[PDB]
């Protein structure tokens, strides 16, 4: 228990910590990743509107 | 096991 | 007074709570990355289609 039991308990708190600003980072990644993924998006969609004045 | 994107800059496919 | 040692009990139960909250969040994220694929595909195939003699591809 004390040496101890404690001691890993500590650590596994410690790990569940990292593991959290880990999974903090991944998600500020995601979201900026995305948000480029929408500008490419907006200019397909511009460019499809542009296009489709061919097809009138 | 938390995943990032494939990578930091967006590339179309 | 264990007062002060008491609070950073439940902070670090509030961490596994913000923990949990991230994952699934990053979940989230996964699922939605697979739909957008789909949608920037679907568009980039109506870019082709609509390609009508202003562009070629497919070409050796």
């Amino acid at each position: 228990g004390a040496m101890g039991s404690f001691n890993s308990s500590i650590n596994n708190i410690h790990e569940m910590e990292i593991q959290l600003k880990d999974a903090l980072e991944k998600n500020q990644q995601w979201l900026v990743y995305d948000q480029q993924r929408e500008v490419y998006v907006k200019g397909l969609l511009a460019k499809i509107f542009e296009l489709e004045k061919k097809t009138e | 096991q938390a995943q990032g994107p494939p990578y930091p800059t967006y590339i179309p496919p």
